[PDB]
């Protein structure tokens, strides 16, 4: 499995079912749902340990189909996890106080789809009643001020919101998930393409209570993350930093108690866009790894 | 199949935000026998608007 390169959604499954057997005391594949067209929605949880209040942080990738480096970036991590734990310091002690959840592919029907179809294809798969056009913005179906201003009502766009918050069984799933386990403390959004690490809000000017930190965070880790080739990233809060976005997860998840709630918009600039050279995968992918770490020493450490 | 044509409230395209909006449609096997999309185009190139 050549990590720098692109893959099918099977080959990505069955590298993820490679890593759980390599390492079977820390990782496990675990499937939460499945998709509109009936395909497992599979995360590895890395965890040291088991508690009724035990804290967890959730890597969130691949949620919009297209952007390929997303999902090339989460399968590298889950491998540079098991590879570095118990070698670094930083995983280890983050791992040693707290569950890791990593959904390498949120979207697999739309995955599948970027590769038979269209690539530039955004959106999930489901029906829409009445329309020739198919599927909705998974990242603007959340409960999260739902339907306010930040998407579409239009079937056909790249931001229909969907008729009803989580009704798309790739959301739902997730949202279930993160409710019923509890004790998340981290939530954090692989997207491309800009160089952006944002915090809430997307769908509301409003200052999140937390933002001063918030953002101290998220500068810390955009220079941790600059240290590996010098990649530079701009800070700030999603709706004036990119655009207004209603329903989106990180959003949700800040309002639902998970207080480390970013946004990545992964490279690069604009020259390839969502088309971004598999050249780059590994130098992405590695840089990203220490602006997630950061994160998550903060976690660990608050 | 229905005729390619302008788009019906369309949105902005942030990403590219000069881009040509256009409803595209195509044979394709389900219920209706087609499947229509937005697609945007800048200097008649496929473009993503959002990221
Ligand atoms: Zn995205």
């Amino acid at each position: 499995f050549n990590y720098g390169a692109y893959h099918s959604l099977e080959a990505i499954y069955h590298e993820m079912d490679n890593i759980a057997a390599d390492f079977p005391d820390l990782a496990r594949r675990v499937k939460i749902g499945h998709s509109f067209e009936n395909r497992p929605m599979y995360v590895l949880k890395f965890s040291t340990g088991k508690g009724v209040r035990r804290p967890a942080v959730w890597l969130n990738a691949g949620i919009h189909s297209r952007e390929w480096i997303s999902q090339a970036t989460a399968i590298w991590t889950a491998r540079k996890i098991v590879s570095d734990y118990q070698r670094d310091p930083a995983i280890t002690s983050i791992l040693e106080k707290m569950d890791i959840f990593l959904l390498p592919v949120a979207n697999p029907d739309g995955y599948v789809y970027t590769q038979t179809q269209n690539r530039l294809w955004r959106k999930t798969r489901s029906r829409n009643p009445g329309s020739s056009c198919i599927g909705a913005d998974p990242n603007r179906n959340w409960n999260a001020s739902f339907a306010g201003k930040g998407a579409s009502d239009n079937p056909c766009s790249e931001v229909y919101h969907g008729p009803h918050a989580n009704s798309e069984v790739e959301v739902k799933s997730v949202v279930d998930f993160i409710q019923k386990h509890g004790n998340f403390k981290g939530f954090i959004d692989l997207h491309s393409y800009s160089q952006l690490l944002m915090y809430p809000y997307g769908y509301s000017v409003k200052k999140a209570p937390d933002a001063e930190e918030l953002d101290k965070v998220a500068r810390l880790a955009a220079k941790a993350l600059a240290s590996v080739s010098g990649t530079e990233y701009q800070v700030g809060p999603t709706c004036t930093t990119v655009y207004p976005a209603s329903g989106s997860s990180i959003d949700w998840a800040y309002d639902n108690g998970i207080k480390f709630a970013f946004t990545f918009e992964l490279r690069d600039t604009g020259t390839y866009g969502f088309l971004l050279p598999a050249n780059q995968i590994i130098p992405t992918a590695e840089e990203t790894w220490l602006g997630l770490k950061t994160i998550m020493e903060h976690v660990r450490d608050n | 199949v229905p005729d390619d044509r302008p788009c019906i409230n369309p949105g902005r395209c942030p990403l590219v935000p000069d881009a040509t909006c256009t409803f595209v449609c195509k044979a394709a096997d389900n219920d209706f026998g087609y499947e229509c999309q937005h697609v945007w185009t800048f200097e008649g190139q496929r473009v993503g608007c959002y990221a």
